DNA sequence: CTACCGATAAGCAGATCTCTCGATTGCGTATGA
DNA sequence: TCATACGCCTCTCTGCTTATCGGTAG
RNA sequence: UAAAUCGAGAG
């Protein structure tokens, strides 16, 4: 972070939300089609995994930017899915919606009165009239139901009208733990109610039951002898992702009321009709080139794990259009049943082998199909998901420049409070002191010194972000630099700014010092920095010892350098080791002197000293 | 086969040769001090599948 | 010019940033970083190029002072000592309409574009025989049917046919 | 400290493909500094001071038609021990293509190091 | 279990102000505790 | 300072309305134009609609969508909303000064 | 998540409070020290006093509000003390529901009150008991 | 220019308005808390290494912590802390009124 | 360039457009360099000094 | 009599600090040489 | 005769969730 | 310059 490069705006939150097919469409840069990722030169291909478009690739120019590697952000593309695709998140509420549904009169088989019922709850739960949703239930008091209906839907309507009047709710709706806990507990309930009860009581027709095997194939039971009866009274296949969809956005189109506050915690202030064409991917999101590119030994070169997973997945879609195409000209020219039936029981193959293709893309688990195998590729869900994901390593947790390591070797002769640092860390270390009328003589010592006598400095960042290292520059170059330290800017636009000087750690800088495992506040404190010119440990006091709980031991800590003045007036006295005398865990004292000097103490305060 | 059983440790096998761990056969006779080289040869494991559960008998 | 005043009065509300160094000169920091350079460039927000500007005030971030305060509260941001703040100031700025009529002079004479100088300040792109045999001279009412401003300086094309 | 590191050249040309990597120097203008560390058939002398960015060995290259060197790849000063030319068990009597290199570098008891 | 709660957070629309230490630190903007749990005004002296 | 200023510290580019970071993009000048941060998403084809309009790299050309600020935020959470944007799932950024 | 906030009240990151008090009496831990040490405190009353300063934390603090409601408070317990749990309706609060500790002089624990009280009476000692009660309440502040 | 922005400008500062809480009512501490104290510290450093005039006398100061610290001591620093509620209700301190220790 | 430090964050106009009254624009052109020069060095009062003297006389 | 409602029995899914080195990377097969 | 690209090639804890055997009113 | 597995270690 650079303090002269202000930022104005500022995330204020986030919400989440399901890609529409329409917008990646408009969004993207190119389409992907064939499965080769590499030709025989390696030069990118034009419709490939590696396609220019989708960022600038080693030393190409992005097609889309028109940008370098070190330039180019990285634009998004997209594939497009022959046949509409389960996503394997949303796997279980397609299920749960697929049952617990009607096919004839496209409700659910609920009561309509029930349902609305739901809604009602749920749409005075967004606005947070957790006790309204309570008292609504006492309103039970073919044609009395619509009236029954309004009746509900009007005290509903007064209760957020009197709510949002007098200061208790505004139009974006009040969200707590207790109303979300609520929220989920009717939502729970209501599934649980949905799941439970057969004979759709809109129609009175009895629906055939659904069943899994694995999270690519579904299937249907047909109704039982008992069941095939009162079906023609009123008057275990493979079932189609497409024909699932279908019913499902049918479904939806009609129960989009209580659908609404189902898919909504809060107000649907965008008034955005939700649809069933959510839970089924007809394309699918390429990250870019540049969080696609390939692994680099000296020699040794690896391919993408996800770019492996894209390509079969092209090599299947390729597959399926291929054979569609044929089973268009079988058509056309007619032929005997089994001539079309062997190529159509190879596509519905085909068909289920992308479903477990997306599936083992997206989640690894979920992956069918192994028979030795060497390692099964981590989907996208497994490279965020474990101790080893993406939000456990690297936003809990991150590596960290401007910092050091070392052993630690005791020195009774620090103030306390300070730190050895030894000169080696002493020399790369640094912090962008800008220049000022105060700090120009410091620094241009520093500067003349240079990056190897300490104290002295290594960049020189100019008000323009230019950064004129020292490593390379005589005595005399560094003079002239440093007699051009402090000078009027030329530019209008940099005329605030003013040279930045990344002067070695100093005798007056305060730094972060840290031992494994921090298993309290005491374990990471600031000591200030006391440059002890003679070896390579970091070298600590006595008293410090009993906090971080180690011994000169061979043992091992790291040493943090803040980098602004924030930071350093933030580690000088919220986290100095000054303000550390007593610990939290009882109030007791956990520093002072440890083994030599309580014998030293008892023998020098004896009476018989003199 | 065998310099790569020996190279690895891996125990690739169709039948199992009656033993309860795969990897972790052979290790490196390391050499930073005689100790430690003849230290290589006396000693014994109760075998990889035991470093991981928690009964400590 | 053509029945126009085509100079436009229009109040913006605009979020700058204040450097730390203008700090007991605030209105006049702000008005040196961002106002002064809007100065004789185009900026398609306001609506054209502007001419300049008069009535600067700074938005206080403390509600409950007066409208009067001579002390006002600039926000500083958590990780830069800059502050940012909002701001109102009126512009005025030329606001040229397309289709409308537009008198401008002639400097600069080529073989194929005419160069025409609305105000001697409207960059745009030798005697021969015009319609009436009248020498070709600076005063004349040009078109604005087409105009360019992917360059650092906007600028018109037309012809006398309307 | 003993340390040993093989410059194994044939790495590239791992197929049945001719070599294309020799050790020593071509004829292009190759830094004439390089020769304070290396011999003359681009082998580093026998109780050599290398340190990092220091030349080791020196191969030629018949594609890019220039004189390259590896590099010494530690911050720790080390002296060149033993330097191994190591044949090929197949008969065709290949040029030099695997080099073993030995360093040693001087432990002494600075703090720190355990007792 | 970041796979399960990103669906029960995306089917409902779940909207986060990023309030507790973790959204922040992913987002990458100032804690709200400690230092981060007010703002900082300048008392400029202008006409 | 230990987390995000000097460990993934990036100054990327946001939309404001669509609240996405890595759909935004940058333009290719003409003739001594400026290459403008714009987004694709807002940005309308020319069919279907100077210092108006922006091009892709391409030659397609793209009017309207050329609002968009700047925000610091660490690079692994672009990576994780590529990722997301991988399974279906957009990630929408409010942005203060609209 | 959950964190001091400036009502003297904890709650979690998002608003819902957890306590509204930390501990019931708002008093750091590393701090607790030494406030109960009253014989220290006595012996050392001139440096104490020394580095609390009461005659510059006078302008900006009240005294007399807190004060009377304790020791209006102080007598109903004493009054009430010798009744049931269930049986003791509340009348008066206890002070540090009402007035804010950090604003209050003699806003204190019932605790810390009970215990300053016990040992001013069984300990009789130039310091009066005016002046350690009135330098105890600051430290308590 | 349309009303379409004024309009969320002018409920922007009535929210903004209905949020302050008056001086008159203000009910913090009046102390000034360690980590208000270290964040008017450090962003006073900033801005004097950032070339803001000081106030102070600079008796051979080069430590723009240490110039802020001395301001700070003599109670010369222009800053005003909002002291933020759980709410979104604010109160605006400042350095003068808010007494060290 | 384009930087936080000499281009608005957000330039939004809170009103509609207004005409200049009063039909003498030198109420604001014989006052705009009266409060400037009573650095900028791109054609800013050059190319600006042509607009004033036309509505009054000629160049 | 029989459907809604529970009360187990079983299965299923998710869990159980940092740092430094070294070593290693598949069979199997099937056609153009 | 015989080499590299294509095609795969068995001893711990907490819940939640679904299915199935008993009961009550209508 | 990579990435995974296994092995040996330090606190
Ligand atoms: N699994 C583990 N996790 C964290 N720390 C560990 C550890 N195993 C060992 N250590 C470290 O090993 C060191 C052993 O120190 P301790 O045994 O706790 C004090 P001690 O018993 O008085 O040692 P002494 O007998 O040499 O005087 C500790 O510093 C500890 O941090
Ligand atoms: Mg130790
Ligand atoms: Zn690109
Ligand atoms: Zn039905
Ligand atoms: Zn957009």
């Amino acid at each position: 972070m650079d303090i002269s490069k202000p930022v104005g705006s500022e995330i204020t939150s986030v919400d989440f939300g399901i890609l529409t097919a329409k917008e990646i469409r408009n969004l993207s840069a190119k389409q992907i089609t064939n499965p080769t990722v590499l030709d025989n030169l390696g030069h990118p291909v034009s419709g490939g995994l590696y396609d220019l478009a989708l960022g600038a690739f080693l030393r190409n120019l992005c097609s889309t930017c028109g940008l370098d590697e070190k330039f180019c952000p990285g634009h998004q593309g997209h594939i497009e899915l022959p046949v509409p695709c389960y996503n394997p998140l949303f796997f279980n509420q397609l299920y749960i919606y697929l049952r617990a549904s009607c096919l004839f009169c496209h409700h659910f088989r609920l009561k309509s009165v029930e349902v609305h019922r739901y809604a009602c709850k749920l749409r005075l739960l967004q606005y947070g009239l957790i006790d309204e949703s309570y008292k609504l239930d006492e309103i039970t008091l073919s044609t009395l139901l619509n009236e029954l209906k309004s009746k509900r839907s009007e005290y509903v309507d007064m209760a957020i009208a009197k709510a949002l009047s007098d200061g208790r709710t505004t139009e974006r709706g009040s969200f707590t733990a207790t109303v979300n806990d609520e929220r989920k507990k009717l939502v729970h309930e209501f599934h649980k109610k949905l799941l439970s009860r057969g004979k759709c009581d809109n129609c009175g027709m009895f629906s055939p039951k659904f069943r899994k095997d694995g999270f690519t194939k579904i299937f249907e039971t047909a109704l039982n002898e008992k069941q095939i009866t009162n079906n023609r009274v009123k008057g275990s296949t493979y079932i189609l992702s497409t024909e699932v969809k279908n019913i499902l956005d049918t479904v939806f189109r009609k129960e989009q009321c209580v659908l609404q506050y189902v898919f909504h915690s809060r107000p649907n202030l965008s008034r955005k009709l939700v649809k069933a064409d959510s839970f089924f991917m007809d394309v699918l999101v390429v990250p870019p080139t540049r969080f696609r590119l390939p692994s680099k030994l000296g020699e040794e070169v690896h391919e993408n794990s996800q770019n492996q997973l894209l390509s079969k997945v092209l090599t299947t879609s390729l597959l399926i259009r291929d054979l569609n195409d044929d089973l268009s000209k079988l058509q056309k020219d007619k032929v005997s049943l089994e001539d079309r039936r062997v190529i159509f029981s190879r596509l519905m193959n085909a068909f289920v082998t992308i479903q477990n293709d997306v599936n083992a893309f997206i989640d690894s688990t979920k992956a069918q199909g192994r028979t030795s195998g060497k390692v099964p590729i981590p989907g996208v869900k497994q490279a965020l998901e474990k101790k080893e994901g993406l939000f456990r390593k690297h936003m809990m947790g991150k590596r960290v420049n401007y910092a050091a390591r070392s052993v630690i070797s005791p020195d009774p002769n620090i103030e306390t409070n300070e730190i050895g640092v030894p000169p080696v860390f002493a020399v790369k270390l640094t912090y962008p002191e800008p220049v000022t009328a105060y700090n120009i003589a410091e620094l241009r010592q520093a500067v003349i010194n240079g990056p190897d006598k300490w104290p002295g400095a290594t960049q020189i960042q100019n008000e323009d972000g230019s950064l004129v290292s020292l490593i390379g520059m005589s005595v005399e170059q560094r003079k002239a630099l440093a007699n051009q330290l402090l000078t009027p800017s030329s530019n209008v636009s940099t005329h605030t700014l003013n040279k930045k000087v990344y002067r070695h750690i100093k005798n007056r800088d305060v730094v972060l010092m840290n031992r494994q495992p921090t298993l309290h506040k005491a374990s990471m404190m600031g000591h200030k920095v006391r440059v002890l010119p003679n070896e390579k440990t970091l070298r600590l006091h006595y008293a410090n010892t009993g906090a971080y709980n180690a011994d000169f031991d061979g043992d091992e800590m790291n040493m943090h350098f803040p980098q602004n003045e924030n930071a350093r007036a933030e580690a000088l006295n919220l986290a100095n080791t000054d303000s550390q005398y007593l610990t939290p865990t009882s109030g007791s004292p956990v520093r002072g002197l440890i083994q030599d000097h309580i014998s030293a103490g008892v023998w020098l305060t004896s009476k018989d000293s003199f | 086969k065998m310099q790569y059983f020996l190279s690895t440790g891996n125990l690739v096998s169709q039948s199992g040769l009656d033993l309860q761990q795969v990897s972790g056969y052979t290790v490196v006779a390391e050499k930073i001090n005689f100790y430690r080289f003849i230290s290589h040869f006396r000693m014994v494991h109760r075998g990889s599948f035991f470093a991981q559960l928690k009964t400590t008998t | 010019n053509g029945t126009s005043n085509c100079i436009v009065r229009v109040p913006i509300a605009l979020y700058v940033s204040l450097a730390p160094m203008y700090l007991e000169n605030p209105l006049q920091g702000v008005m040196k970083q961002h106002l002064n350079p809007l100065v004789m460039k185009y900026n398609n927000k306001v609506g054209g190029v502007v001419l300049g500007y008069e009535g600067l005030k700074i938005l206080d971030a403390d509600p409950l002072s007066k409208e009067d305060t001579s002390e006002k509260l600039i926000k500083i941001t958590p990780d830069t000592p800059f502050g940012f703040t909002w701001c109102h100031v009126n512009l005025y700025v030329w606001q040229p309409q397309v289709g409308d009529v537009l008198e401008g002079y002639i400097f600069i004479q080529s073989a194929s574009h005419i160069g025409l100088l609305i105000h001697d300040a409207f960059n745009a792109s030798g005697h021969w025989v015009d319609s009436n045999g009248e020498p070709i001279d600076g005063k004349l009412r040009f078109t604005v049917r087409n105009v360019h401003t992917t360059g650092r300086v906007v600028s018109v094309d037309g012809t006398l046919i309307s | 400290m003993y340390k040993t590191e093989k410059v194994d050249l044939a790495l590239n040309r791992n197929r049945g493909d001719p070599i294309t990597q020799h050790f020593g120097f071509g004829n292009d203008e190759w830094p004439k500094e390089w020769l304070e560390k290396l011999d003359e058939d681009g082998l580093p002398y026998i109780g050599t001071y290398v340190e990092e960015g220091d030349p080791i060995c020196a191969y030629f290259d018949d594609t890019l038609n220039k004189t390259k060197i590896k590099t010494y790849h530690s911050s720790e000063p080390a002296y060149i021990e033993e330097v191994n030319l190591i044949g090929d068990e197949s008969n065709k009597f290949q040029e030099l293509q695997t080099v073993s290199i030995k360093y040693r570098i001087r432990r002494t008891p600075q703090i720190g190091d355990k007792f | 279990t970041t796979c399960q709660f990103l669906t029960k957070a995306v089917l409902d629309n779940e909207r986060e102000q990023l309030d507790s230490p973790s959204a922040r630190i992913v987002v990458g903007k100032l804690n709200n505790v400690g230092t981060g749990s007010f703002d900082v005004l300048a008392k400029v002296p202008n006409a | 300072d230990r987390l995000l200023n000097s460990s993934d510290y990036t100054q990327a580019s946001v939309c404001r309305e669509c609240g996405s970071i890595l759909t935004t993009q940058q333009s290719v000048p003409r003739i001594g134009s400026i290459s403008t941060v714009c987004c694709r998403r807002c940005s309308m084809r020319f069919e279907d609609a100077d210092s108006q309009i922006w091009e892709d790299g391409q030659g397609n050309k793209f009017v309207g969508g050329n609002e968009t600020t700047t925000v610091a935020i660490p690079f692994v959470l672009k990576y994780l909303d590529s990722e997301l944007s991988a399974m279906g799932i957009r990630l929408r950024y409010n942005v203060e000064p609209k | 998540g959950v964190h001091v906030s400036y009502d003297n009240s904890i709650r979690d990151a998002d608003g819902t409070l957890v306590q509204f008090m930390y501990g019931g009496d708002a008093i750091d831990i590393t701090k607790e020290s030494h406030m109960t040490q009253f014989e220290f405190c006595l012996d050392n009353y001139y440096a104490l006093l020394k580095k609390y300063n009461p005659s510059a934390l006078i302008e900006h603090l009240d005294v007399e509000s807190a004060l009377k409601y304790s020791k209006k408070t102080l007598k109903y317990r004493k009054k009430h003390s010798k009744e049931p749990h269930y049986k003791q309706s509340v009348k008066y609060d206890p002070v540090l529901a009402k007035y804010n500790p950090a604003k209050y002089l003699g806003s204190v624990s019932e605790n810390f009150q009970d215990k300053l009280e016990s040992f001013l009476d069984k300990n009789s000692k130039g310091v009066n008991e005016k002046k350690f009660r009135a330098l105890m309440q600051l430290k308590y502040m | 220019g349309p009303e379409d922005f004024q309009q969320h400008e002018q409920i922007r500062r009535k929210t903004l308005k209905e949020k302050a809480i008056p001086k008159d009512q203000r009910a913090t501490t009046p102390y000034m808390t360690k980590y208000e104290r270290a964040r008017i510290l450090g962003t006073r450093a900033l801005q004097i290494s950032m070339n803001a005039p000081v106030f102070v006398d600079l008796e051979g100061e080069t430590d723009p912590l240490r110039i802020a610290m001395k301001e700070l001591a003599e109670k010369k620093i222009p800053l005003v802390i909002r002291r933020y509620l759980p709410d979104g209700s604010f109160e605006d301190w400042s350095v003068e009124e808010l007494i060290v220790d | 360039t384009a930087t936080t430090l000499n281009t608005p964050v957000v330039i939004h106009a809170t009103q509609l457009p207004q005409h200049v009254s009063t039909d003498e624009v030198l109420q604001f052109l014989e006052s705009f360099i009266d409060e400037k020069e009573n650095t900028n060095l791109s054609s800013s009062i050059s190319q600006l000094k042509r607009i004033q003297r036309d509505f009054k006389g000629l160049p």
